[PDB]
């Protein structure tokens, strides 16, 4: 439905969605996060807020 | 630098001196005309077309002129020399300080250091393989490019059994093409 | 100035401003005033021309009108369209959720052809949008703006190119209608043309001209002189009409008998029928004006007349022979010259009318093939006007365009100024043109037409610099969508005060003036030369004769957002850029001050915002309070205001408003009443002024960062209001429906007590992070639980129940007051989505103050982070012992090139302390000339300094040399500007003197409480186990590839690994390390994961025997 | 994991029979739960001889010391 290719075993390798192509891309992980930084001069070479 | 890791033609072609001897310059057409004379001597080498765009090199006595002495890889014009031919014509070793000095100067340009062991380490992937224009008595197909090691190690097993010989030139390859080729089939198969 | 209850800003300038600024929102409502068709836009585009009107709608109907079928025995008409009056205002609108429209009625008619019938039936064709007094739009309550599109116009282009194989010039052309086909005339390397119509392989231009019914006499005889035609008509090979008709048709389709239809039907269905080709309006100007047409003509219509076909055609021909004019017979004589593509005189501006009168017509196509499809195969005669009229999709269409269309955004409201904004903007991205990845780096550079039209300062710093830009300030519409600009015409060296919009076209043909130049009391230019920019483009100079025309004043290239930065010709682009773009994006403070030293543009840009409450007719105040206010008219009637309080914006912002007036005061009609956002006595005032030092501070602002002080906290000079919107629904599910109660499945009742006793949360309750904000239940299904679970039941005599816990709870990280509660109910009427049972919405609102990590920026595009809050205590404090407030760095100023930043800061001093020029005997020389009355300023005086017109670098060091004392006579600044200060922390005072003064900054919306996130176990993704976060989900951050091409060359394989396997999919791996972990065990080693008992599967399945050796 | 070892711990500080008893009637250690009678089959007593028994050690654990360990766990 809608005129478009189904995709067939192949398409599990190929492409930049197959497994081959897995690992590389880069992935999303636990334990992680973000945020903005300021500056910390009383802070050690070894130490960060 | 893009151009030169992927050992491409430089669009400012310069033509490279192929035969030690004299020189013989002629105007023309817009161009130029150069004739190098063997200090053989015997047959000379001949340059058709070098547009007054791409104006002459300079060489150590001065702006190199006609009737001069120039040698086996003196370059003749300003501009780029494409790394295929100082290759053929002067041999590996002296590609690669080519290609390491041709990027160190881009580098130094801006002030920017990069010691030459990382290009070295680059360049090392470039010469590894070599062209099989003769495909001698081992399966070698014409025009294949074959590792290194792998073609010299075939030909080692040429215990007599019919003198098999494969005949192979080096072949300087950019980086891109060079990686295409690898000996893991899922490696590739990643590309 | 010009504003009956406006503050004394006293100004620097020292022009005139013979124009005054038009009505910036003009783009919007005088623009979409044209489909509708309001008697405003009657009356305007009636008196200045325009001999008959018609408005968009009438456009669009006199085009459809009237239907015919193939049959030819009936016919539809339509006519009159009329609105009624709106059902719901605004406010109502806006808060239940319905959108804003009105009904709309057009009167259609059938007739027979057998015998006719006059039946005349008016059609409701249902509800249609309106433009709010503001220019905005009100679509399922949220407050969208619709952006106008660049577009290159229909028309003739030529053009010019050289090949590198002969290196010769081919001159080519192109005719680019709307909604019809193209036919380049090219000329190749070698002879002759390139007819090739349609784009199909190339034609010879003799083919098509006498097909056209032209005798091979004629066209040598026109077309000869102008020989290079000459070798086409030999090598055509071709003699007749349908010798090369029917070839013209092989070419066409191919490979079909050729006949008479395929012969001339062809031709006369797809240039002359003007219902497949055909080029709107302006196109059919566009192409008259380029060749000398019907020119002067009232002329009206669509076919690609034969005629002007010919005529390009020679023309194309003269350009690649060498010449300047060209004519035509009967025609106007015209310059030969090749078109550019990016001019600001072949890009016009589809605005909010335009689109809307395409999506209305790409409606009208659905409508209009389905009756004359239910037409005749209908009972004849038993037809009635509506019985044809399926109107739904329409209304369809209307709506799918106001929705999930890119060029229909939310209104980005965070203050005043972004909102004003966000209109004015043209971006050339989006439907019906360019992409933003198949656009070179061609229609992003400034083109030297864009002066006066659009803006080059102001533009998005992130991919799409230059596709998105912003109008200036003076420009303006024209009809056909082509931006215009005021200039004065100057005749004899006498500039007169005829204002004269011209557009991009007429610009270059004539020479335009300088803005400042020494006119001397009458017009005339005291100096014999005078700068100028003439056609091509240059910056040419030329004597006090030529110039005609002159620039009403500096500042017409300024966007409005730009012409809000003082001492703008200091700053760099990059810099002025990043502060006009810096500006839209600052928040409303909770006091709201206005600035100390800014531009003119503050009173006029903040009472057409449309957020500051005007009063409409001069009365007298009635009664004032904090809700509403009314105004008693000299006659009889009075009218009450109604300020909205404490509203959300779109982006979480506080829409607060407050009147500004007494119970006595006399107010006229224009003047302000009440405040807005961002405004301070109806100005806009989107910051605060605070005492600024420019020494580096033993390290605590170090590259851009920055230091405050603590009376910034405690004395609430930067707290703002934020307002979250949570919302949650009950719908029905396969086991029943969800409710929305008190009652709750396992749960303490400590987490109850704040609860109202049917459910949501009582007004008031000061909730924090993790509490419940909604009590929500959910069907559990039917289980089967453990022994475990059933011998623990019976312990706690509590039987299991079969509903889940999934409540509202509020997000990590987000505490405050509920304010308000909505709640919608379908058993209450309260239509909502397919299978909804009921909807609530709670409001929480939280005061944020000034806190470490929170962006700060002034006007002059500087930024930066707050590092470090020094107690009042330890700051370097003046003589007096009035601690600085910010401590800005020293090394960001030189080399950013904004100096600018640093003027302000002295002048800001000045404006503080207040001046009075010792000009007691004779005005000195520096100050001779400036205003009069600028002398002297009372300490703490409001100044002005417009863009390129303000103060001067000869200027504040001469007001700067008069700074009168605080309280007891002791001048604090010095000449140069700088005090002594004391160093609050070690005690002793710093060894030189040090720059201070007061600078007008702003608080951002980067606040970090928006940035901080983390994760320790959330969400997973169903179909990829990696993880996965919404609303109140931690998200998880993405180890990209550059960090494993890192990581491996650090050789850690381990943590990479690790960050690989049992953090992202390896569902194994996660829980047997969470469990090592809160057990206390040994993290088993990473071995191989199981996303590689998958690919040898995904392999096998392909007959592929892979085996590991 | 941990619930099934402070189930194991809490049951192993009563009687010798009464946390077999409790096991045989949850089945907690085989798996399938037993009759009143069932579990008492192996302790030669009948009905009230088992649900007596039952009755009071459930009583027991409803203690509040024995309900302090595991009322977080449900």
């Amino acid at each position: 439905p809608g005129n478009r290719p189904l995709k067939s075993l192949s398409d599990l390798l190929k492409g930049k969605q197959g497994r081959f192509r897995q690992n590389l891309l880069g992935k999303r992980v636990d334990y992680s996060g973000r945020s903005v930084i300021v500056v910390g001069p009383q802070l050690k070479l070894h130490q960060c807020g | 630098v893009q151009e030169l890791f992927e050992a491409r033609v430089p669009r400012g072609k310069a033509p490279i001196a192929d035969v030690t001897g004299r020189v013989r310059l002629e105007d023309g057409e817009r161009f130029y005309k150069i004739t190098i004379v063997p200090d053989d001597g015997g047959e000379e080498v001949v340059y058709d077309k070098i547009s007054k765009r791409q104006r002459l090199r300079v060489f150590k006595e001065r702006v190199l002129s006609d009737g001069d002495h120039v040698e086996v890889g003196q370059q003749l014009m300003e501009g780029s020399a494409d790394p295929h031919e100082v290759l053929r014509v002067q041999g590996p070793r002296e590609v690669q300080i080519h290609l390491v000095r041709e990027v160190q100067e881009v580098y130094r340009a801006q002030g920017v250091s990069i010691h030459d062991k990382h290009i070295e380490v680059i360049v090392r992937q470039m010469l590894r393989r070599v062209t099989i224009i003769d495909s001698g008595s081992t399966e070698f197909l014409p025009g294949s490019l074959i590792d290194r090691a792998e073609f010299e190690a075939e030909n080692r097993r040429v215990v007599a059994e019919g003198g098999e010989p494969a005949a192979g030139r080096p072949v300087l390859m950019g980086i891109t093409k060079a990686s295409l080729a690898t000996d893991s089939w899922l490696s590739a198969a990643s590309f | 100035n010009s504003v009956p209850g406006a503050p004394n800003r006293v100004s620097f300038a020292k022009l005139r401003e013979p124009l005054e600024v038009p009505g910036l929102l003009d783009v919007q409502t005088d623009s979409f005033e044209w489909l509708i068709g309001s008697p405003r836009w009657r009356e305007s585009a009636a008196e200045r021309g325009d001999v008959n009107p018609v408005g968009g709608l009438e456009e669009v109907l006199y085009e459809l009108s009237p239907i015919e079928d193939f049959s030819g025995s009936m016919s539809l008409s339509f006519s009159d369209p009329r609105f009624d009056d709106v059902k719901a205002p605004v406010d109502e609108c806006k808060d239940k959720d319905m959108t804003y429209a009105a009904p709309l009625f057009v009167t259609a008619e059938f007739i027979n052809n057998n015998t006719g019938e006059i039946k005349s039936q008016t059609v409701f064709m249902g509800d249609f949008p309106m433009m709010t007094e503001k220019g905005t739009f009100i679509i399922n309550g949220t407050e969208r703006v619709v952006v106008s599109q660049l577009v290159r116009s229909p028309g003739v282009y030529f053009d010019e190119t050289i090949d590198k194989s002969t290196d010769k010039t081919l001159h080519s052309v192109k005719v680019i209608p709307s909604r019809g086909a193209w036919l380049e005339f090219d000329v190749d390397k070698r002879d002759t043309v390139g007819v090739r119509i349609d784009r199909k392989r190339r034609q010879p231009v003799t083919v098509l001209l006498k097909a056209l019914g032209w005798t091979s006499e004629q066209i040598v005889e026109r077309f000869g002189f102008s020989e290079i035609m000459r070798s086409t008509l030999e090598k055509d090979n071709t003699v007749g009409t349908d010798e090369a008709l029917l070839d013209i048709y092989r070419k066409l389709r191919p490979g079909e008998p050729p006949t008479k239809e395929s012969a001339q039907t062809l031709l006369e269905n797809l240039f002359f029928k003007e219902k497949r080709y055909d080029l709107a309006r302006v196109g059919r100007y566009k192409v008259n004006k380029k060749l000398g047409l019907h020119v002067g003509e009232p002329i009206t219509s669509s076919t690609l007349t034969e005629e002007d076909v010919v005529a390009t055609i020679e023309y194309l021909v003269r350009l690649h022979e060498g010449q300047t004019t060209m004519t035509v017979p009967g025609g106007v004589e015209v310059p030969v010259e090749t078109d550019d593509i990016d001019h600001f005189g072949n890009r016009r501006l589809r605005t909010v009318g335009e689109l809307i009168q395409n999506q209305i017509r790409v409606g009208m196509s659905r409508m209009e093939r389905v009756v004359r499809e239910r037409m005749t195969t209908q009972d004849v005669e038993a037809i009635t006007p509506q019985t044809l009229i399926n109107i739904r999709p329409v209304v369809a269409a209307i709506k799918e365009f106001f929705g999930t269309s890119q060029l229909s955004q939310f209104m980005d409201q965070n203050n005043p100024l972004s909102g004003l904004t966000h209109k004015r903007r043209l971006s050339a991205l989006g439907p019906g043109g360019l992409s933003r990845e198949r656009a070179g780096l061609e229609v992003r550079d400034v083109h030297p037409s864009h002066y006066g039209r659009m803006c080059p300062i102001e533009t998005p710093e992130g991919p799409n610099i230059g596709l998105i830009g912003s109008l200036s300030v003076y420009a303006r519409v024209n009809p056909f969508g082509f931006i215009e600009t005021p200039y004065r015409k100057v005749v004899d060296g006498v500039v007169s005060d005829e204002i004269v919009y011209l557009t991009a076209d007429e610009e270059d043909r004539h020479v335009v003036a300088q803005a400042n130049s020494p006119i001397d009391a009458d017009g005339r230019f005291v100096e014999p030369r005078v700068l100028v920019r003439r056609k091509a483009g240059e910056v040419e100079y030329v004597p006090s004769s030529e110039v005609d025309y002159m620039d009403v004043s500096p500042r017409q290239m300024v966007s409005v957002a730009t012409a809000m930065i003082p001492f703008l010709e200091h700053d760099d682009a990059n810099r002025a850029l990043m502060g006009a773009n810096m500006q839209r994006q600052a928040v409303p403070l909770v006091r709201s001050e206005a600035p100390l030293v800014g531009t003119g543009m503050e009173l006029r840009a903040a009472i057409d915002a449309g957020d500051v409450v005007v009063a409409e007719e001069s009365g007298v105040i009635e009664e004032v309070s904090a809700d509403y206010i009314t105004v008693m008219h000299d006659n009889g009637t009075r009218r009450t205001y109604r300020m909205r309080k404490f509203a959300r914006s779109n982006h979480g912002t506080c829409a607060n408003q407050c009147p500004i007036v007494d119970a006595g005061d006399r107010v006229e009609a224009g003047q302000v009443i009440a405040d807005g956002p961002c405004t301070d006595d109806g100005e806009m005032a989107l910051g605060k002024n605070l005492l600024v030092a420019i020494m580096p501070w033993e390290g605590h602002n170090y590259e851009d960062a920055i230091i405050l002080s603590n009376r910034l906290v405690e004395e609430d000079v930067l707290t703002s209001i934020h307002i979250e919107e949570h919302e949650i629904d009950a719908r029905d599910t396969k086991l029943g429906a969800e409710e929305i109660t008190r009652d709750i499945p396992n749960i303490s009742d400590e987490v109850l007590a704040d609860l109202d006793e049917r459910g949501i949360v009582r007004i008031g309750a000061e909730v924090r992070d993790g509490d419940i904000l909604v009590g929500k239940v959910t069907p559990k299904g039917e289980t089967e639980l453990t022994p475990e679970e059933r011998l623990l039941r019976a312990i706690f005599g509590e039987k299991a129940r079969e509903v889940r816990d999934t409540s509202l709870k509020v997000p990590h990280g987000e505490s405050g007051k509920v304010i308000g509660i909505r709640v919608f109910s379908r058993e209450d009427e309260d239509e909502l989505p397919a299978g909804v049972n009921e909807l609530v919405r709670v409001y929480v609102a939280q005061k944020r103050k000034i806190s470490d990590g929170d962006k700060l920026a002034g006007r002059h595009g500087n930024k930066g982070v707050i590092g470090k809050i020094l107690p009042v205590e330890d700051m370097p404090f003046l003589a007096d012992g009035t601690p600085v407030d910010i401590i800005l760095n020293t090394h960001g100023v030189p080399r950013r090139m904004n100096i600018g930043q640093i003027l302000e800061t002295h002048l800001g001093w000045c404006a503080h302390s207040g001046w009075k020029v010792d000009a007691a005997k004779g005005v000195p020389d520096w100050a001779a000339r400036l205003p009069d009355e600028l002398l002297e300023a009372q300490p703490n005086a409001i100044v002005s300094t417009p863009v390129f017109d303000g103060a001067q670098e000869a200027e504040l060091q001469g007001l700067l040399s008069c700074t009168l004392p605080n309280r007891d006579g002791d001048v604090l600044v010095d000449a140069d500007g700088k005090a002594m200060l004391f160093d609050g922390r070690s005690g002793e005072p710093f060894p030189y003197p040090v720059t201070v003064g007061y600078m007008y900054i702003m608080k951002l919306h980067h606040l970090v409480d928006d940035k901080i996130h983390a994760r320790s176990t959330g969400p997973y993704s169903m179909i990829t186990q990696q993880p996965l976060g919404g609303k109140a989900q931690f998200g998880g951050q993405r180890f990209g590839e550059m960090e494993c091409w890192a990581m491996q060359a650090y050789g850690a394989a381990y943590t990479l690994q690790e960050l690989l396997t049992i953090k992202s999919d390896d569902t194994v791996g996660r829980v047997k390390v969470y469990e090592a972990i809160v057990k206390g065990e040994n993290i088993p080693e990473p071995g191989i994961p199981e996303s590689f008992k998958v690919l040898l599967k995904e392999l096998q399945s392909l007959c592929l025997n892979v085996e590991v050796l | 994991t941990l619930l099934q070892d402070q189930l194991q711990s809490v049951l192993d500080t009563l009687s010798e029979r009464e946390a077999g008893v409790v096991r045989l009637r949850f089945g907690l250690t085989d798996g399938q739960p037993r009759t009143l009678d069932e579990i008492g089959q192996v302790y030669g007593v009948t009905r009230e001889r088992i649900r007596q028994i039952e009755s009071k050690t459930m009583s027991k654990l409803r203690h509040p010391s024995r309900s302090q360990v595991l009322r977080d766990y449900l």
